């Protein structure tokens, strides 16, 4: 029940998802300890099927719906 | 600026993450939240030089350890951390040091033995000379006792590794 997230400055984290958490709730701590603020970043779902595309997600997305997906957080 | 790849190793609950986030963010993590996979990067200044530090924080408690060999292959400097309040964590380190030498294939690899939770003196079960005597056997490698909570020798762990790599 985890999600791997690639972060800016070549960083990465694998977070645990507890049912009920929004995407913002599960990445909160990982962003805070790196001094990253979600309001200044966009979060994407990595599309492996379409060689290199990312599809932007809302920070309020239900996190359990994304188990198994690899994500990317970028600055706006 | 120059990049330095460091890996923090050790058994579970010894403070690997607490030392790391205290170093990069100045935050003390009081909760025990087992690591799965985490890497940090921070531009620092070591000896009048601006440099990029990559810090791979490893899981002290994981089921599959096949990747450890790869983390050791790509890392330039290693911090082996144990807790002075738990004997088993100190005992577990010899295997990690042997595994690193095996992967790098040299006895001369930047390394520092760290005895964390030095602020819990009354709960100490690993003596300081006991720690120093292990480091001397490991070819006189760097050794220090730290505390992520009291901020004792936290920056020193990482700068020392940068310094050994520069030699
Ligand atoms: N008092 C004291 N507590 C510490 C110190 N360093 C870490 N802790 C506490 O010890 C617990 C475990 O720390 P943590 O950093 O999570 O350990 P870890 O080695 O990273 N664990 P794991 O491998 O599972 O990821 C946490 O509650 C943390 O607050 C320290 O120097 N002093
Ligand atoms: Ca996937
Ligand atoms: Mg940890």
């Amino acid at each position: 029940n985890t999600i791997r997230v690639f972060l800016p400055n070549k960083q990465r984290t694998v977070v645990n998802v507890r049912n009920g958490m929004s995407l913002h709730d599960c990445l909160m701590k990982a962003l805070k300890v790196r001094g990253l603020q979600p309001e200044c970043c966009a979060v994407f779902r990595l599309l492996h099927e379409h060689k290199g595309k990312k599809a932007r997600l809302d920070w309020n997305t239900d996190a359990a719906s994304l188990i198994g997906e690899e994500l990317q957080v970028d600055f706006l | 600026m120059r990049e330095y790849k460091l890996v923090v190793l050790g058994s579970g609950g010894v403070g690997k993450s607490a030392l790391t986030v205290q170093f990069v963010q100045g935050i003390f993590v009081d909760e025990y939240d087992p690591t799965i996979e985490d890497s940090y990067r921070k531009q620092v200044e070591v000896d009048c030089q601006q440099c990029m530090l990559e810090i791979l924080d490893t899981a002290g408690t994981e089921q599959f350890t096949a990747m450890r060999d790869l983390y050791m292959k790509n890392g330039q400097g290693f911090a082996l951390v144990y807790s002075i309040t738990a004997q088993s964590t100190f005992n577990d380190l010899q295997d990690l040091r042997e595994q690193i030498l095996r992967v790098k294939d040299t006895e001369d690899v930047p390394m520092i033995l760290v005895g964390n939770k030095c602020d819990l003196e009354d709960e100490r079960v690993v003596g300081k000379e006991q720690g120093q005597n292990l480091a001397r056997q490991w070819c006189n490698c760097a050794f220090l006792e730290s505390s992520a909570k009291s901020k004792i020798n936290v920056n020193e762990i990482f700068y020392d590794l940068v310094r050994q790599i520069n030699r």
